[PDB]
């Protein structure tokens, strides 16, 4: 009742999920239940909404097939069904950021993003330009850009 | 200088008194009355005193039937506990709840020495703590959970899974040669057993180092609480005066919590979460603090507590594992697999599971088989659903091997032989901690799947198998 | 190979037909074990609630 | 010894005065109804009310019966339908009772009591074969509804005829087509000029439903201080469970877990601890009872079957899967268990066909994973199907062992699945003709007869 | 020379390993 009677009054809310928590992906907002009355045609544009609908749609998809996936197995599955994962998995690692206040925890000075290359790294992360590199090096990195540099550092 | 009865609630008496007279914590009042008229009934009966309510009146519980209590009628206050005999005297003889022969072979004079109930616990300069192992020849147990001189044995275990049977078994098994004073106390078991058990122990010339008081079903629920105090007063005794060590043992403890759920809502006291009584911790523990160990002595109990259901967070069980010194635990679904004893290897420890005081041959395979069956207790869903031979090679040769180490943690009881063609075996402590290393290694584990089931020691498992073909 | 071709498809015809079974017997008992945690969960509640009452 | 009615709330009552009234007292009002006293407090009295409580009205007056809890008893109820309280059911005028019995009297205890190595014979095969009973004991008979319990208890009161067991039959909360269906079964097999049918409906106060079973035994009990045999059942248990919620809610006291009051374990034992075996100071009688459970989803570990299962001896459980699966009763080969050893059976049973209750459930297991087990499955179908037995026919126990020894000798492994029933009825035209030695032998030495002369028998009818 | 041959993916039950113990078995033990 606390939280159903609070969610009448927020204009945004983003929810933390504890899985996230526990899978060391921060922050640990869940993309599917965050939502905003900012999402309107006439706020935001029309190159912002398309972006961010087919990547909310495309994480809405792969939740239901990576639980399938627990007990299927990993190859019975078709490719076109796996391509699907192969994507998400590096849509949902990129959504991590290293901030900068949590320099204690991390030991990092961090990055600094605007809006303009966020909407442009999801454009290239769904363009294909990144399906070679490995899903770990998305880990808690901020412009797209220092994504080819770790990498490099590995 | 007398007292009077003005409520009566069923299990709930309460009395009253005049200024200057109240009795203390349990106090024992007694009534008497004969028939005035012929519409009157003849009852004598006796009450434990157990809240102070105001107004010159205490509430009580009573020992006996309540039924024809007329309202008005007059009672007596003793001024002193419950008095049970014990020493001597008790040894043979069969007694009820409120101390008087059950028997019916003869009455004990005044001349024995007889003792108040409900005394502190000893203080912390009196007590002592030692480790030394109690054996019974039991496979399951004697690894897994080896028992403590002195300590104190839980048996937990749903509504029939065997706990008697185990009971039984380690009287057999340990309390005629142990050498020490035994009680048992038939705490809220069925009278058959109670009866039986009396047979049993006269006809074998054992009863002449045993003492018993019952409590079973069929009593009102003021009763059943005592039986286990009375039981336990006499054993104190025997550890203390007579410098003797003492087993006793006792099956449905857990009727004592029970019984006070069933008399709290009529004491009027407020509702636990369940509706217990609220105050199950302070009571359980003013039970089980008493046996203990001295300097003097030592007292062994094994018990047994009455689950609810198959739901271990129930409260009362759960508050148990505060005192266990040793924990055995029992379960339907094994059960129903043909197992016997259906022993859980995953949730039976003991603090005697060290390695300084067992050695590492024993702390080694005992550690080896808990793991061993953790992989294939996690491996239950995925086997269950889709099939056994999902799995990779390395996990199917681990598969092959869970199953025969449970089957042979099964063995056939002495008290067994009426329902099996053969009688009850024995495998000693350095016996069973040799057998688990055979299969472990793979010097045995090829044989079929159900030649471990019923077995005593390793070798009569290849004999079965050839007789198997 | 054809032969075994053959008996391949026979042998996931099997896994398959098997397979399909023990699910809804696990959904069942699932499904059993759901009302009951439903029914004690509303009766908890109205125990807490009644009690709350008679107190106040 | 006079007062008033203020509260007539929901079949309880609450009366001023009566300063002399016992506990467990009965008490009558003006109206004409039966009630009894459970608690008497600093100025009034509850009363709890045993029929009609719509006639009554504050300021009624109310009476004291003068006695406790006492049903009257004796051979003049035999031959009729009585209500609990003590009135007849179907006319035929009053009963001459004369004799009474409190049905609260407290149970023979320790040195009253005897081991048991009789049998109550029961005549369905599939029970005797596997789960033996014996007098004394207190066998549960628990299942799911629709499956055929009281079919179980109707065929082993008509096969008592030959041992001279006076019987009672009680009904709880149960509709009177099924009541008087089996009034008129029994009248037409003539059991009831020895047994005694007591009923409580659905359609009565909870009350009467609640103490049903307590006139049941007490009604029962008296026959056995005399020396004689007695068998009783009850219909449901979990009805008078019911009803006992009903009533302890009505009375405001704390619910537990599914409501139901901690007093469950209290208020069965002091109806289930009445059975036993008297010892030589009172007589050699038994009293056997078969209580009935019925489980809502057919699960086990709820609260009242495990409440119950504490206090039995046994149970047998019932199951609805094999309701459908072609087999009547519905008995299950695996946890279904009777803590009697096999000496109590017919020391031929013990001596051949003790196995019958591994060969069962080891096939009852296998036929799920389904040379050496392939002859083993063969033995399964038949030792199923010679279990079978239709509405009415209970076997002579003779003819009974003498067709379980056919059976577990092999004697029927040439005989085809759907063909085993025949023979079985086939079979016994041939000894009657053939062997009709054999039955008196048997029932005469307790044993089985010469093996050779025995195995010489069958040859002649295969 | 000895030929083997399984199924290409998961889920087909039994027929994966009841040929390949087999082959493996009756090379080795000559
Ligand atoms: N070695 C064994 N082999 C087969 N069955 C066994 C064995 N040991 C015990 N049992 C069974 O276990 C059942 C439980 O025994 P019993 O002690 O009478 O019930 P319980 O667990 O004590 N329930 P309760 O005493 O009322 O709290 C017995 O009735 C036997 O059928
Ligand atoms: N052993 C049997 N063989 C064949 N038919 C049977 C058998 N037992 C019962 N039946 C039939 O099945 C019906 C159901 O039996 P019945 O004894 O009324 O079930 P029940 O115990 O009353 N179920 P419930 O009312 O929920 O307790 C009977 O009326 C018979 O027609
Ligand atoms: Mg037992
Ligand atoms: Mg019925």
């Amino acid at each position: 009742p606390a939280p159903a009677t609070t969610f009448s009054h927020l204009d945004a809310t983003t929810n933390l999920e504890r899985k996230l928590a526990e899978m060391g992906i921060y922050p640990a907002v869940d993309p599917l239940a965050s939502t905003s009355r900012a999402l309107a045609p006439e706020i935001v544009g029309e190159e912002h909404y398309q972006v961010a609908r087919k990547v909310q749609q495309t994480l809405q998809r792969y939740k239901e097939l990576q639980d399938i996936i627990a007990i299927l197995g990993m190859d019975e599955l078709s490719d076109e069904d796996k391509l699907v994962v192969h994507r998400a998995r590096r849509i949902q690692f990129f959504l991590s950021q290293n901030f900068h206040v949590a320099e204690q925890f991390t030991g990092q000075p961090g990055s600094y993003v605007p809006v303009k290359e966020t909407v442009r790294g999801f454009k290239e992360i769904l363009e294909g330009k990144y399906d070679h590199l490995p899903e770990d090096a998305f880990r808690l990195v901020g412009r797209i850009e220092e994504v080819v540099e770790k990498a490099k550092a590995m | 200088t007398r007292g009077r009865v003005i409520q009566v609630m069923g299990p709930v008496v309460d009395v009253k008194f005049e200024n200057g007279h109240l009795p203390a914590i349990y106090n024992a009042l007694k009534i008497q009355h004969k028939a005035r008229n012929e519409n009157e009934v003849d009852i004598d009966l006796t009450l434990e005193v157990a809240l102070h309510l105001g107004d010159d009146t205490v509430r009580t519980i009573a020992m006996a039937s309540t039924d024809g209590l007329i309202r008005g009628m007059e009672v007596i206050d003793t001024g002193a506990p419950i008095s049970v005999p014990v020493g001597e005297v008790t040894l043979g003889r069969v007694f009820n709840v409120l101390g008087e022969p059950i028997d019916l072979e003869g009455d004990i004079p005044a001349d024995a020495r007889r003792d108040p109930i409900h005394r502190p616990a000893p203080k912390f300069e009196e007590l002592a703590t030692e480790v030394e192992i109690l054996e019974t020849g039991i496979k399951v147990v004697d690894l897994l959970a080896p028992y403590i001189k002195g300590g104190k044995i839980g048996l937990f275990g749903g509504a029939g899974v065997g706990k008697t049977v185990l009971i039984q078994e380690l009287i057999h098994n340990i309390a005629q040669e142990h050498g020490g004073i035994s009680v048992f106390a038939g705490v809220g078991d069925r009278t058959r057993e109670g009866n039986d058990l009396y047979h049993e122990m006269k006809d074998s010339g054992v009863i002449s180092k045993t003492a018993m008081v019952f409590g079973q079903m069929n009593e009102p629920p003021g009763a059943r609480m005592r039986v286990a105090l009375t039981g336990l007063t006499m054993a104190e005794y025997f550890r203390d005066e007579q410098g003797q060590d003492v087993l006793l043992f006792i099956d449905n403890i857990f009727r004592f919590t029970q019984a006070g759920s069933e008399v709290s809502a009529l004491l009027g006291r407020m509702p636990s979460a369940v509706g217990y009584q609220p105050t199950l911790a302070t009571e359980m523990g003013q039970l089980q603090e008493r046996i203990t160990s001295t300097a003097k002595g030592s007292i062994t109990s094994i018990q047994a507590i009455y689950v609810p259901a198959d739901d271990y967070t129930d409260p009362a069980p759960a508050t148990t594992f505060s005192h266990l010194d040793a924990t055995t635990n029992l379960e339907r679904k094994l059960a129903e697999m043909g197992i016997y004893p259906a022993v859980d290897p995953l949730a039976s420890t003991s603090r005697a599971l060290a390695p300084e005081i067992v050695g590492e041959e024993h702390y080694q395979v005992a550690r080896k088989v808990q793991q061993t069956l953790q992989r294939y207790k996690e491996l239950q869903d995925i086997i269950a659903i889709l099939g056994m031979d999902e799995l990779s090679d390395e996990d199917k040769l681990v598969v092959h091997r869970a199953r025969r180490i449970q089957f042979f943690l099964s063995q056939n009881f002495h008290v067994a032989e009426q329902f099996t063609g053969q009688p009850g075996s024995y495998v000693p402590v350095k016996e069973t901690v040799r057998g688990f290393k055979e299969i472990l290694e793979g010097k045995y584990d090829h044989l079929p799947e159900d030649a471990f089931r019923l077995v005593g020691r390793i070798e009569e498992v290849v004999e079965k198998a050839k007789a198997m073909g | 190979l054809l032969d075994a071709k053959a008996s391949e498809h026979a042998a996931r015809m099997t896994a398959m037909k098997n397979a399909t079974d023990n699910a809804n017997e696990l959904i069942r008992t699932l499904t059993l074990s759901y009302n009951r945690a439903r029914q004690a969960a509303i009766t908890q509640e109205i125990t807490e609630i009644v009690a709350g009452a008679n107190a106040l | 010894d006079v007062g008033t009615v203020i509260q007539v709330g929901d079949g309880i009552a609450r009366a001023h005065g009566l300063d002399n009234v016992m506990s467990g007292e009965l008490v009558e009002f003006a109206n004409g109804v039966m009630g009894m006293a459970l608690n008497l407090e600093e100025n009034n009295v509850g009363i709890v009310i045993l029929g009609p409580y719509t006639g009554i009205k504050e300021g009624d007056e109310v009476r004291r019966t003068g006695r406790i809890m006492e049903v009257p008893v004796g051979e003049a109820l035999i031959g009729r339908v009585v209500n609990p309280l003590g009135q007849p059911v179907d006319g035929l005028g009053p009963v001459e009772t004369t004799e009474t019995r409190p049905i609260e009297s407290r149970a023979p205890g320790v040195m009253d009591r005897r081991s048991v190595h009789e049998p109550l014979q029961t005549g369905i095969k599939a029970i005797d074969a596997l789960v033996p009973i014996g007098r004394g004991q207190r066998e549960l008979i628990i299942g799911d509804r629709q499956t055929g319990k009281t079919s179980v208890a109707i065929d082993t009161i008509i096969n008592q005829k030959d041992q001279n067991m006076i019987s009672i039959y009680v009904a709880i909360g149960q509709k009177e087509s099924t009541v008087r269906t089996v009034v008129e079964t029994l009248r037409k097999h003539g059991a009831l000029d020895y047994t005694i049918v007591v009923t409580a409906s659905a359609s009565q106060p909870a009350p009467l439903l609640f103490l049903a079973p307590y006139a049941g035994v007490a009604m029962g009990e008296y026959f056995m201080y005399k020396g004689k045999h007695v068998l009783v059942v009850y219909d449901d248990l979990s009805k008078q469970a019911a009803a006992y919620r009903e009533l302890s809610l009505l009375l405001r006291r704390p619910p537990g877990r599914e409501a139901y009051p901690g007093d469950i374990f209290y208020l069965h034992s002091r109806l289930l601890e009445r059975a036993a075996k008297l010892s030589d100071a009172k007589g050699g009688g038994s009293l056997t009872a078969l209580p009935f459970v019925e489980t809502q989803a057919g699960d086990i570990s709820a609260y009242i079957p495990t409440n119950v299962i504490s206090i039995t001896d046994g149970q047998i459980f019932l199951q609805s899967d094999l309701f459908f699966s072609g087999v009547r009763p519905a008995i299950n080969a695996g946890l279904s268990v009777s803590r009697v050893g096999g000496a109590a059976q017919i020391k031929a049973m013990k001596k051949v066909a003790g196995t019958l209750r591994l060969d069962l459930a080891a096939y009852r297991e296998l036929e799920a994973f389904a040379k050496a087990t392939q002859a083993k499955l063969a033995r399964g179908a038949r030792t199923v199907e010679v279990l079978k037995q239709d509405l009415h026919q209970p076997i002579p126990v003779e003819k009974q062992v003498l067709i379980i020894y056919a059976l577990t000798r092999g004697f029927l492994d040439d005989i085809p699945v759907e063909d085993v029933r025949r023979f079985e009825k086939e079979f016994y035209l041939f000894l009657d003709q053939n062997g009709q030695h054999l039955l008196e032998h048997i029932r005469t030495t307790k044993d089985l007869p010469n093996e050779d002369d025995l195995n010489k028998a069958i040859e002649a009818f295969k | 020379g000895y030929l083997v041959i399984t199924s290409d993916r998961g889920l087909a039950g039994a027929y994966n390993s009841n040929v390949l113990r087999l082959v493996y078995q009756t090379i080795q033990k000559r």
